[PDB]
């Protein structure tokens, strides 16, 4: 539904597409919320077939 | 308003205060007495650093495993130590003087800041159930995915440091654990168990005359035989000795205790001679219990338990994950100490425990009524007023939390808590649409405690075996099917 | 099979052997009485699980 509006030319803020996401938006509140914006080995130890990648 | 909704009552509840002070204290007296003839002394504990007590509940929660007295009896008398908790603002007055009226203002303000007597409602259970859909539901909700949060970057640390903190084979049962909103699977409690594997080995040293011993499954079953035979005790010491002596030379050939080459804890060996003391070849002065003869092996009636929680220890969590655990739970939290919130965190595990061990010597789960065990279910902190839950569920929740506060562990205890408080909102107004599939029904016999789980390796997850499928399940099972269908 | 059977094996054996013939003197009611339990014990087993009838 949101990608519908994408695609009639509408711009859509970062924060408001991210509403439409409810379930990656809170998660993404918490880590704002905690203060840590460093990312990567989280996916090199869930996903190791990603590591070094 | 409110307040004066409040102050209207206000002249009738000073006498159900007192009636309720005068409960708690026969109650606790007749606790208190039990208490000091029954349960061992659980000895004050310093921190790592050594400036605060800290405390777990293996050795301070203790059950009275044989209490005369009734399941709401045992609630009134928790409700009502919460009461006595939330009467701190009458003090207001009493030091800041007549201005000091105005906190009680805001104190009478809002219900749920209140204690018992300002509800109109009669019944204990259904007296709680009013205060959590109003007040408390509503507090936990916004504390539980922060407290979920804080546990994840707790364990996985921070500042992208996660190859060198984290494990690579819990890995699975830590994605399956925390980010079950995302699939909407169900979850098994054997995975949340996993989590102790970044601890290391719990143990328990029982102190001789001799030396320690580490105890073990197989010392403890026969202890228990003896326990049940129920022999003289001239017998019973005899063959306890016997099975000490027996565990030591056990041990003494494995190689001595698990504790001697863990780091942070350790046994000194003789002590030495230093200089002319040194006699020669003899650099070392065994103890004075060298002299006892190993047969004379008998046990001083002291433990020592060491949970090992290198990770997991509530000592290393923090300033923030306590308070959040505690405001998590409905507990103080403001303005003390870690260790003072630990001592509230402990006490409410060992409330939690011992309310378990009434409900089964009241015959379980099913005994309960459906209000009853809704509010059981809400001081474990695993439903939300918003779900509205089926009675097979609801039972299944509880042992599924019983069982995992058996294990004595607040960490896992609290993950897995807060994965029943990931709720979101929706941006839309048709989304999401109405489902078709009736709600999530479950059982008691859907929970697989009796079987153990190895760790999925990581990136091969296994699927979930039901517990019927086993061999012999309608055997092992039997004392579930008698009280379902009975 | 007792032959090659160990200490406890053998006992277990033994007592099996024991629990045969048991039910050779009573002429299979022993044996047909554990069926019945088994039985009732899996048809109240199989009704629980129906978790949406
Ligand atoms: C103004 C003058 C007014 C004078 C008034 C005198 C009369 C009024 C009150 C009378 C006193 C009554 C006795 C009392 O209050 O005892 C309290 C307290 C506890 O007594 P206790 O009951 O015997 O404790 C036994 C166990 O600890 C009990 O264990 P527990 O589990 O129950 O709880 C233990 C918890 C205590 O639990 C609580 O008491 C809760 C407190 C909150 C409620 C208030 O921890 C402590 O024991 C505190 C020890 C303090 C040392 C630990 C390190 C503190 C670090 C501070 C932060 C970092 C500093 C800056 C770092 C940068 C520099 C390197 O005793 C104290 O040690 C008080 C110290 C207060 C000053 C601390 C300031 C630290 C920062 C100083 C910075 C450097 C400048 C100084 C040089
Ligand atoms: C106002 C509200 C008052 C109510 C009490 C406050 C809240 C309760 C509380 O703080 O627990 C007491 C706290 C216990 O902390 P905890 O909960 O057990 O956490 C320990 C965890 O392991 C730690 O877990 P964590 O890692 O998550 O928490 C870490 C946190 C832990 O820190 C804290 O505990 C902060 C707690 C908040 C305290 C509120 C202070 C508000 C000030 C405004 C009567 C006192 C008479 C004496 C007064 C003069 C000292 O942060 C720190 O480690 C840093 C603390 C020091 C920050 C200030 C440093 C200034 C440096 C200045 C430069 C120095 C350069 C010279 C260098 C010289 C060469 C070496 O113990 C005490 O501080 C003493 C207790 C009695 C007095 C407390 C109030 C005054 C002292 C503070
Ligand atoms: C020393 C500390 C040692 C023991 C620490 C434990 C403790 O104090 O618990 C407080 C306790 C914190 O709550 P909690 O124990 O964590 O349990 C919360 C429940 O689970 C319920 O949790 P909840 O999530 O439902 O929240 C309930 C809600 C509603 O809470 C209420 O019950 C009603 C609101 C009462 C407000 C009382 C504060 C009034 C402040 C003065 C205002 C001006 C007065 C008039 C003009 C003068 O809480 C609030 O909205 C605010 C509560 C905190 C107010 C600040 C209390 C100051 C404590 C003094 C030590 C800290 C300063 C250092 O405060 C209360 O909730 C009851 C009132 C306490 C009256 C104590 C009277 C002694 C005050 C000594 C003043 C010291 C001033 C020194 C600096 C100047
Ligand atoms: C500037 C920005 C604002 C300043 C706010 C700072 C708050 C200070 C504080 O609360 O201390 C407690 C806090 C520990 O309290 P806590 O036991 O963890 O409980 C947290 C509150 O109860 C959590 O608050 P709450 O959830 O209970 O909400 C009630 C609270 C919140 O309301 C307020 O405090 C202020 C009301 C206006 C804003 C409302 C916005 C909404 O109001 C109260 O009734 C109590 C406040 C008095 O102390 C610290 O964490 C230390 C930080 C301050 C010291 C850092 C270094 C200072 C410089 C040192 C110089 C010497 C070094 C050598």
């Amino acid at each position: 539904r949101l990608h519908e509006r994408r695609l009639r030319g509408d711009v859509i803020d970062e924060w408001e597409e991210l509403d439409y996401h409810p379930l990656v938006r809170d998660d993404t509140y918490l880590a704002i919320d905690f203060g840590d914006p460093t990312f990567g080995r989280y996916i090199w130890k869930l996903f190791p077939h990603t590591d070094g990648d | 308003t409110a307040v004066v909704k409040n102050l209207a009552k206000l002249p009738a509840a000073t006498s159900q205060i007192l009636t309720n002070v005068s409960k708690l204290q026969t109650f606790h007296g007749l606790l208190e007495e039990r208490r000091d003839k029954y349960a061992p002394l659980a000895y004050h504990t310093y921190d790592n650093l050594k400036q605060k007590t800290t405390w777990h509940p293996i050795a301070h929660a203790w059950v009275d495993e044989g209490l005369p007295v009734s399941k709401k009896e045992y609630n009134e008398y928790c409700w009502l130590k919460k009461d006595m908790q939330r009467l701190l603002p009458l003090a207001s007055p009493f030091v800041f003087g007549i201005y000091g009226i105005l906190p009680l203002a805001v104190w009478l303000s809002n219900d749920g800041y209140l204690p018992s007597a300002f509800s109109s409602k009669k019944d204990i259970v259904s007296k709680k159930l009013e205060w959590y859909s109003s007040y408390g539901d509503d507090l936990r909700q916004q504390v539980g995915p922060m407290l979920q949060h804080r546990l994840k970057r707790h364990l996985r640390g921070t500042l992208n440091n996660e190859h060198r903190l984290m494990l690579d084979e819990v890995t699975e049962s830590y994605k399956e654990i925390f980010y079950s909103h995302y699939t909407g699977q169900l979850r098994d409690v054997r995975k949340c168990a996993h989590l102790r594997l970044y601890d290391g080995t719990s143990t328990v040293l029982l102190l001789t005359n001799k030396e320690p011993v580490e105890l073990t499954s197989e010392l403890l079953q026969k202890w228990n035989a003896i326990k049940a035979a129920k022999l003289s005790p001239e017998e019973e010491k005899k063959a306890r000795n016997e099975a000490l002596i027996e565990a030591y030379k056990e041990q003494e050939l494995h190689g001595g205790p698990h504790v001697k080459h863990m780091q942070g804890y350790g046994i000194p060996a003789d002590t030495p001679l230093l200089g002319e003391n040194a006699k020669g070849d003899q650099y070392t002065q065994p103890p004075e219990s060298a002299s006892i003869p190993l047969e004379q092996l008998e046990w001083t009636g002291d433990t020592v338990f060491i949970p090992a929680e290198y990770r997991t220890e509530m000592e290393d969590w923090g300033r923030e994950l306590t308070k959040l655990a505690n405001q998590f739970l409905l507990l103080p939290w403001r303005f003390v100490s870690n260790a003072w919130n630990q001592r509230r965190l402990v006490s409410w595990f060992e409330e939690i425990l011992q309310e378990d061990a009434l409900i089964a010597k009241e015959g379980g789960v099913q005994a309960l009524s459906d209000d009853e065990l809704k509010v059981a279910l809400l001081d474990r902190a695993v439903i939300r007023c918003d779900e509205e839950l089926t009675r097979g569920d609801m039972e299944a929740r509880y042992k599924e939390i019983s069982w995992l506060m058996s294990l004595r562990n607040p960490f896992i205890v609290l993950a897995w808590q807060t994965g029943y408080y990931r709720s979101t909102y929706s941006p839309e107004d048709d989304l999401p649409e109405a489902s078709i599939l009736p709600k999530l029904n479950r059982t008691v016999l859907d929970v697989d405690v009796h079987n153990e789980l190895a760790p999925d390796h990581p990136e091969k997850p296994l699927p979930r075996v039901h517990p019927a499928l086993y061999p012999n399940s309608h055997l092992a099972l039997a004392k579930e099917v008698a009280v379902l269908a009975k | 099979q007792l032959k090659t059977a160990t200490e406890a094996e053998r006992a277990a054996i033994e007592a099996d052997i024991a629990r045969y013939q048991e039910y050779l003197d009573s002429d299979l009611e022993k044996l047909k009485q554990d069926v019945a339990e088994d039985t009732a014990k899996k048809q109240k087993l199989i009704p629980l699980l129906d978790r949406y009838p």
